[PDB]
């Protein structure tokens, strides 16, 4: 009840604030006002275009590991068990894995960006 | 052992981070073996009452299980209280 | 009968699904899938699964922002569509509409069964169990139980990752 | 009356929010940018009039012509100028900005940049001292302290 | 009732933040052997109205190119988001009491960054899309990072509660305990905010104001509250989590002034920090995360996970 | 000054004190003045259930002592 | 069956209808299988709440991690692709035969 | 002790819900008040809908999102 | 097909998870841990074929209290009933169902 409320609240407060922006002062937008920026000049091209990527690899790493955190995350509640071993040994397998990959792709030049 | 410690020196002159990390990660992974503290760790995990001690129906043949809960038999956190 | 909170949650859960859906420049299919993922965590709160709602949010907000970079660098047009600048689009999207109220206003005047068996209604509170917990949450003893008792499901989805990356490097490695 | 002493109370604030906050954009063409510079050097501190560069021509209020206006450079000038939300406002600044200065006769300078954008203050000099440009500034606060606004809307 | 703490909690932040930016301005002046805003109030305390005051008088101008909806969207999307990661902070009792605070506000922080992707796309404009994969880049360079240091810092704790952190280090601040991961939470957070040496999504100086270069008036002055919220919200965490104060039960003031010192303290850092160094590469720092921050990491979470084990000391509250 | 920056500081700092004073101050007006209850898990739930429906009031915070059972 | 489990499984079968169509686009069906993906991991926590089966609670964190890997999978494929047509296309997608 | 209660209020409200039942349901022909679901004989614990069936709104919210929604 | 390693070697590598009244941690009970319970002791041994026949009580039983699909047909009849007869006016609902009434420590 409390979080969906300070929510709306937020929301509702940033709208207002938009709104008040945008309809209090004059408004006067002709089209050369409204134009696309660069510097000086007209662009050439179009904004639109494909915009290469040279870390792509990386992107899809960061993918990969996201999850990783997400199975480690558990560990404050996973050290209350009773036996700690197995515990201890499956969150230290876990993490030298996610070492072991992060070495794989760095002698690779995985980290290296395109050229 | 020789070439090994010119390696060592070689790292530590380029590149310490990884040296500082790979110690690090490989105290961790021998250390708590050898640590005479696990025990302790696993017995007070053990100690805590999470859910309610079920009373066992009494058959007359338990000298072991207290009649009650100040009784002097059963587990005791002594150890627990000068740790 | 109790705000509907749910069933509205459900609903829009379902209304970004079709907004996805409809394959509209995926920059607004992202975005789609975003309200839904942030939707179905709100679900998944709302019956006590706090963990895994807002686990399942973190992980698919990043998967997005990788997404997002994507699209910019390889799945872009000169004039990207959207759910009313295409008649496809746009007729996906309304079909998708009126098949989600069909199905609604169906299931809730009458029990019909549609597909798996019939309707129930009258609120999904109803199937809560009233039976009470301790000092511990049972979602979080269930989650961190993986340590100790799934030494298996542990130790394939390690290796599954590990191989996933050595997968992706052999993919994109090129030649 | 009533509706009189509140649309001037109201052009007074807004007049004052406008003039204690101008945000020129980071705009210089040759020498008299070196001046305009030293105006933000710890000297005279432009920055303590609430006078701070912004390089987006959109979240910019003032242009400062500061250096020549070639022919080649008129068109650029004049579209960062329409890219700028009203209100806005130009200062001119040094001989060559002012009327074409020592390039006054060349072939490819404009004879001053009042020819493109309209200028509410002219700043003299060759180049103007930063003293001159920080009086120039001041003199802007005070035109558009006098400017009424509301009260012309109130009177129509 | 509870508006009223709404309230309470939403518009003193909005005000700090105002005289937030005043503050960095006379800061970096000093240091710059000059003197910043001493003209249009007392030592020049009406500056930030009247900047405001001017910002929302400006006309906002939405380019033809542009995408409308998400143009208005993301400075929305910016701001609710910046307001809301405010209210699990215990100062000392939260206005929102959850069981897992942290995970949240993780949430919350890469939600954050959509608005700024969202906002560059729909700018249409070459430099907008530029920050906005820059920005594409600095996240996927500290978003792990930033959550192995969390769960390594949290891991002393028993949970992810936030007021139990209060309690965890009644006697002893936590940085004297993971001061190496104090200093790489220092730095991600320093990243995670686009603060310098991390601004490359603005990049004044090469990407001419970036992502928001198209934001005239009123959106940007939002855009501008939502990045300096963030900075002090994210130092107030930063203080919360390693720096504790002594917690009275009877006179929460003493650990709100004590609190919001330590904020402040972090805030002004955070200013000196901007002004000391300039600026890294956004490859630079992806190398320096990945290649640096995250083996260390690593290690760290493993001696933090075993550490407990190995000493006998594992916290209550499973 | 190298002090004039102080001023703007405290003012930051006394916005800073506004949220969480009043927040306490809140809770207390609004649970009998002691500490609003913490109920984090399911147990604590029913102990403020439990007090709420023996209270007679429909508050939870209004405690029952000795007094009350004669 | 409550309105929930309903409204997730059509929301489950919109997904792959979704996937099915195949538009023009290759990331847009990758972005359908994210939303198949995220419909069963919200059925199958809603059902493992339901009737309290603690032990697999853990069941949905396993499936969104082989999720990633799909995801991951999918796009390594998609660059690939784009470095032979420069665009992502499913048309292009025609050289074998039945 | 709070087990005890538990049981007793928990009985109460069944009693409660099967006394108001058999007054509604008397004139449905072929309908037998207090008819159990369950082939087995032994005691199932209560659905929360058969508890809280025939009363108010704002009780049923407190019992099925009073714990959830408190923060 | 199925190669039960896991009963020659004795290793039990996913058969703690297969039902829901396996061990659970910290205790913890399943919501049908009886019905589940009795309908494994009913249908074990005698074989697939002969467990769909003899123990379907059982397994009716726990799918009952999985779904709860006849309880909820029950309380919609008697809230359809009970609706109707407040139209037409002759149900006159209690204090305690009101609220009005104590509750109970
Ligand atoms: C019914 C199904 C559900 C309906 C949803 C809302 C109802 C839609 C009605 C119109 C909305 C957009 C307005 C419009 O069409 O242009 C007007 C007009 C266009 O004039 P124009 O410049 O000549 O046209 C330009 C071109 O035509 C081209 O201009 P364009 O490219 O910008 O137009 C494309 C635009 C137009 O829209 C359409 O094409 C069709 C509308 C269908 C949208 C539904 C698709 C499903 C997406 C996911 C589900 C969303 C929530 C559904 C639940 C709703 C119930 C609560 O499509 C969108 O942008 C859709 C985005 C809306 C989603 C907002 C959600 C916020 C996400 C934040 C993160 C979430 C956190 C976790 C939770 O623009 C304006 O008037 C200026 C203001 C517009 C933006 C203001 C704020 C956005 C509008 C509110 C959206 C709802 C937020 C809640
Ligand atoms: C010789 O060769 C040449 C070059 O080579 C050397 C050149 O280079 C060159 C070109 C160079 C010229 C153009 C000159 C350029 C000048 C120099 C290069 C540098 C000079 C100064 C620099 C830019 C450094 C500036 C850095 C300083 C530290 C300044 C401070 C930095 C700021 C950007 C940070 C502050 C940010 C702004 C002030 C905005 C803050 C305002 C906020 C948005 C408002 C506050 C937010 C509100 C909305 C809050 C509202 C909330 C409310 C609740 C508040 C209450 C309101 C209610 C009414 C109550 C030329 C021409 C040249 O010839
Ligand atoms: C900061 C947080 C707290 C703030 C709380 C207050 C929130 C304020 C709400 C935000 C809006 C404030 C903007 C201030 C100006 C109003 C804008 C608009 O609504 O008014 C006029 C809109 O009016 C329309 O033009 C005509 C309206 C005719 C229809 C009547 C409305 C229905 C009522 C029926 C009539 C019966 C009598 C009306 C009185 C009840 C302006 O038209 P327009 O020129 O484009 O816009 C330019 C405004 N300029 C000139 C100031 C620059
Ligand atoms: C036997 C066949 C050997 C050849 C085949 C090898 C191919 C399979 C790879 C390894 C086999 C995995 C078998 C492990 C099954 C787990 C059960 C057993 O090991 O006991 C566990 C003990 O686990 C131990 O830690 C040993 C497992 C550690 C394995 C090390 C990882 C290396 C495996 C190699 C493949 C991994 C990927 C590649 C790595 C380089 C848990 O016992 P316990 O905790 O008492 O009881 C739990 C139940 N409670 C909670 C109710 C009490
Ligand atoms: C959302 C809640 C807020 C709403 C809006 C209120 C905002 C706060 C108002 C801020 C008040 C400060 C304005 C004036 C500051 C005093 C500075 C004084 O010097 O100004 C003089 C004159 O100032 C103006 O005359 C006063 C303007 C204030 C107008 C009062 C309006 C009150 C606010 C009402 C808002 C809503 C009205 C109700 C209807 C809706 C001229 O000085 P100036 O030459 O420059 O500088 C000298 C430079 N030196 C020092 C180097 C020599
Ligand atoms: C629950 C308590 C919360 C408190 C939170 C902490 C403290 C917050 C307060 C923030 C401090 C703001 C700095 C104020 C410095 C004092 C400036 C003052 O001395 O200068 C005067 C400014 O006076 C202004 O009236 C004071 C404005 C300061 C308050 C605005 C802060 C915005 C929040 C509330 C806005 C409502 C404004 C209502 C008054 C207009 C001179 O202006 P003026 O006397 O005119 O002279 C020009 C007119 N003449 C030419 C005819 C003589
Ligand atoms: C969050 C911190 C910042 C707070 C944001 C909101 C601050 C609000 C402060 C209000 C200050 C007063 C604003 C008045 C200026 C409005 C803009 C303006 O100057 O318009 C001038 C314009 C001139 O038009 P014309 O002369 O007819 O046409 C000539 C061109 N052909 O005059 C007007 O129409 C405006 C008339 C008054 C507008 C109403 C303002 C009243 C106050 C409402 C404020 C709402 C706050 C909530
Ligand atoms: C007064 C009537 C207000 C009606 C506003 C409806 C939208 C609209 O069309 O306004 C148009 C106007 C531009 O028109 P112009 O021609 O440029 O100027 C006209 C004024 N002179 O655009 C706007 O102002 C849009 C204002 C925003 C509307 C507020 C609704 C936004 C909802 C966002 C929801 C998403 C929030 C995401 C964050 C939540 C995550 C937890
Ligand atoms: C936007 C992203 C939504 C994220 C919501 C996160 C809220 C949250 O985590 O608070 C959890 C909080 C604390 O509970 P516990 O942690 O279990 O401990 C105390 C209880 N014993 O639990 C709750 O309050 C849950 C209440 C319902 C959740 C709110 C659901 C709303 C989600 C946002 C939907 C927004 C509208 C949908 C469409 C968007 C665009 C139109
Ligand atoms: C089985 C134990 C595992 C647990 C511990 C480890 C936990 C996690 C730490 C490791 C994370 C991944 C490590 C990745 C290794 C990458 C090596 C590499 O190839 O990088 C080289 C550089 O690194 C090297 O120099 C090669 C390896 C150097 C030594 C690495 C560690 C060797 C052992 C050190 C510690 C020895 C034991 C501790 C003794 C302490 C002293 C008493 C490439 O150079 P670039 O930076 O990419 O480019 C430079 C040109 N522009
Ligand atoms: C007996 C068992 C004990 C176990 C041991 C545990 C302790 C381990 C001891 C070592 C810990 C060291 C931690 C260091 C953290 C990483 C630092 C690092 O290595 O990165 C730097 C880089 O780091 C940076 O430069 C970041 C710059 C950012 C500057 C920001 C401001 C500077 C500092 C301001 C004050 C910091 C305040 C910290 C605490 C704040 C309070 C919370 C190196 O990068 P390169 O020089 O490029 O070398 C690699 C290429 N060959
Ligand atoms: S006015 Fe003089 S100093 Fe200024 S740009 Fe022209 S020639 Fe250079």
């Amino acid at each position: 009840m409390n979080i969906m409320l300070t929510l709306l609240t937020n929301v509702t407060l940033a709208s207002l604030l938009v709104l008040i922006a945008f309809w209090l002062p004059q408004l006067n937008a002709y089209s050369e006002k409204t134009s696309p920026y660069e510097c000086g000049f007209d662009p050439m091209g179009s904004a639109r275009l494909p915009f290469s990527m040279k870390f792509f690899l990386v992107a899809i790493t960061f993918l990969l590991f996201d999850l990783e955190i997400a199975l480690l995350l558990p560990l404050p509640w996973a050290s209350q068990t009773n036996n700690l071993k197995t515990m201890l040994t499956m969150a230290l397998f876990l993490l030298i894995l996610l070492a072991a990959s992060l070495a794989y792709e760095w002698t690779q030049k995985g980290l290296e960006w395109a050229e | 052992a020789g070439r090994i410690a010119s390696f060592l020196k070689n790292a530590w002159a380029k590149e310490p981070v990884l040296v500082a990390s790979f110690a690090i990660g490989g105290l961790a992974i021998i250390l708590p073996s050898l640590s005479p503290y696990t025990n302790y760790a696993i017995r007070i995990n053990r100690a805590t009452p999470y859910n309610y001690p079920v009373p066992l129906r009494d058959d007359g043949n338990m000298p072991d299980v207290p009649s009650h809960p100040q009784d002097p038999q059963g587990p005791s956190l002594e150890w627990l209280k000068n740790l | 009968m109790t705000m509907y909170i749910a069933f509205i949650l459900s609903t829009i859960f379902v209304i970004g699904f079709v907004g996805f859906s409809s394959k509209p420049s995926p920059i607004y299919g992202g975005l789609g899938l975003i309200v839904s993922g942030g939707v179905g965590c709100g679900i998944v709160l709302n019956f006590g699964g706090s963990f895994l709602g807002l686990m399942v949010f973190l992980i698919y907000l990043g998967g997005m922002l990788v997404v997002f970079g994507y699209t910019t660098a390889m799945a872009t047009e000169m004039y990207p569509e959207v759910w009313v600048s295409n008649k496809t689009v746009f007729g996906a999207f309304v079909s998708g509409l009126m098949m989600e109220f069909c199905m609604v206003y169906y299931a809730l005047k009458e029990e019909e069964v549609e597909i798996i068996f019939k309707f129930n209604g009258l609120g999904d509170w109803v199937i809560y169990d009233t039976g009470d917990s301790g000092f511990f949450s049972e979602e979080a003893m269930g989650i961190a139980a993986l340590y100790s008792y799934g030494t298996w499901l542990v130790i394939v989805t390690g290796w599954s990752l590990l191989i996933g990356v050595v997968v992706i490097m052999e993919i994109t490695r090129g030649n | 009356s009533r509706g009189e002493y509140v649309v001037a109370k109201l052009d007074d604030l807004v007049n004052w929010a406008r003039r204690s906050s101008l945000w020129p954009m980071t705009f210089g063409l040759a020498c008299c940018a070196v001046e305009m510079m030293h105006m933000a050097a710890p000297r005279y501190d432009m920055d303590r009039f609430g006078v701070v560069f912004r390089a987006s021509p959109r979240q910019s209020d003032v242009m400062i012509v500061a250096g020549t206006l070639t022919n080649k450079m008129a068109p650029a000038l004049r579209k960062v100028y329409d890219q700028m939300p009203e209100p806005r406002y130009v200062v001119s600044m040094g001989s060559c900005a002012n009327g074409g200065g020592y390039y006054h006769y060349s072939y490819s300078v404009v004879r001053g940049c009042d020819r493109i954008v309209p200028v509410d203050i002219y700043v003299p000099g060759c180049p103007p001292t930063a003293e001159a440009l920080l009086y120039g500034i001041l003199q802007l606060q005070r035109k558009i302290k006098r400017e009424k606004r509301l009260r012309i809307w109130y009177r129509r | 009732m509870f508006m009223i703490n709404i309230l309470s909690l939403i518009i003193p932040i909005l005000l700090a933040v105002a005289f937030l930016t005043l503050v960095e301005r006379k800061v970096l002046g000093y240091m710059q052997l000059r003197k910043g805003p001493n003209v249009v109030g007392p030592y020049g305390l009406l500056q930030p109205i009247a900047d405001a005051l001017k910002l929302f008088t400006k006309e906002p101008l939405r380019p033809a190119t542009s995408s409308i909806s998400m143009f208005i969207i993301a400075p929305i999307l910016a701001l609710s988001l910046a307001l809301t990661m405010w209210v699990p902070l215990p100062m000392p009792y939260p206005l929102i009491n959850m069981n897992l605070g942290v995970l949240f506000m993780l949430a919350m922080s890469s939600l954050a960054v959509y608005s700024i992707l969202w906002s560059g796309w729909a700018s249409n404009s070459k430099y907008a899309l530029i920050g906005a994969l820059r920005a594409v880049a600095q996240t996927i360079s500290y978003e792990v990072t930033l959550a192995i240091i969390l769960l390594s810092v949290l891991l002393m704790n028993g949970s992810y509660t936030l007021s139990t952190l209060i309690t965890t280090q009644e006697h002893i601040w936590m940085i004297f305990t993971s001061w190496p991961l104090a200093m790489m939470w220092f730095i991600s957070t320093l990243a995670e905010t686009n603060r310098a040496p991390f601004d490359l999504t603005e990049g004044e100086s090469e990407l001419v104001s970036g992502f928001n270069v198209e934001y005239a008036a009123g959106p940007f002055a939002m855009f501008f509250m939502a990045e300096y919220a963030n900075i002090i919200m994210m130092n107030a965490f930063t203080a919360i989590l390693f720096l504790g104060a002594s917690h009275d039960p009877h006179t929460p003031e003493l650990y709100t002034i004590n609190f919001v010192l330590k904020t402040l303290a972090l805030t002004i850092t955070f200013l000196w920090i901007r002004a000391s160094y300039p600026r890294f590469r956004y490859d630079q720092l992806m190398h320096l995360l990945w290649k640096s921050f995250l083996p260390l990491t690593l290690a760290l979470c493993m001696w933090h996970i075993s550490l407990p084990i190995m000493t006998a000391s594992i916290p209550p509250q499973s | 000054m190298w002090f004039e920056i102080l001023p703007g500081i405290a003012v930051m700092a006394a916005c800073l004190f506004i949220p969480g004073m009043a927040t306490a101050h809140i809770h207390k007006f609004t649970n009998g003045g002691k500490e609003k209850r913490v109920a984090h898990f399911s147990y604590q739930w029913n102990l403020m259930e439990r007090d709420r429906r023996i209270s007679g009031v429909n508050r939870y915070h209004v405690t029952k002592g000795l007094e009350n059972i004669d | 069956m409550p309105l929930v489990y309903m409204n997730i499984i059509m929301a489950f079968a919109i997904a792959l209808a979704g996937l099915l169509m195949y538009r023009s686009h290759l990331m847009s069906s990758l972005l359908c299988l994210e939303g198949m993906m995220l419909s069963l991991f919200i059925m199958s926590t809603l059902i493992i709440l339901n009737t309290h089966f603690t032990l697999a609670n853990m069941m949905p964190i396993i499936l969104l991690v082989f999720a990633a890997c799909e995801a991951a999978l999918g796009l390594s494929l998609l660059v690939m692709v784009s470095n032979t047509y420069g665009t992502d296309y499913v048309q292009n997608l025609n050289l074998l035969q039945c | 002790l709070f087990q005890a209660e538990k049981d007793r209020r928990v009985l109460q409200m069944l009693r409660e819900n099967l006394e108001e039942e058999a007054i509604i349901m008397k004139d449905v022909p072929d309908w037998k008040v207090g008819e159990s679901v369950f082939h087995t004989t032994r005691w199932v614990t209560p659905m929360m809908g058969e508890l809280y069936g025939l009363r108010t709104n704002e009780e049923i919210l407190s019992a099925t999102y009073g714990f959830i929604w408190y923060t | 097909p199925f190669f039960d390693v896991q009963k020659r070697l004795g290793l039990d590598l996913d058969r703690w998870m297969t039902i829901q009244s396996a061990e659970q941690p910290h205790k913890i009970p399943g919501r049908c841990h009886a019905f589940e319970k009795e309908w494994i002791e009913c249908a074990h041994g005698i074989g697939g074929i002969r467990a769909e026949k003899e123990c379907k009580i059982e397994f009716d039983d726990f799918v009952e209290c999985l779904l709860r699909q006849k309880t909820m047909k029950r309380l919609s009849a008697i809230k359809r009933q009970r609706d109707k007869l407040i139209k037409e006016g002759k149900y006159t609902p209690p204090p305690h169902h009101l609220g009005k009434e104590d509750p109970r420590p």
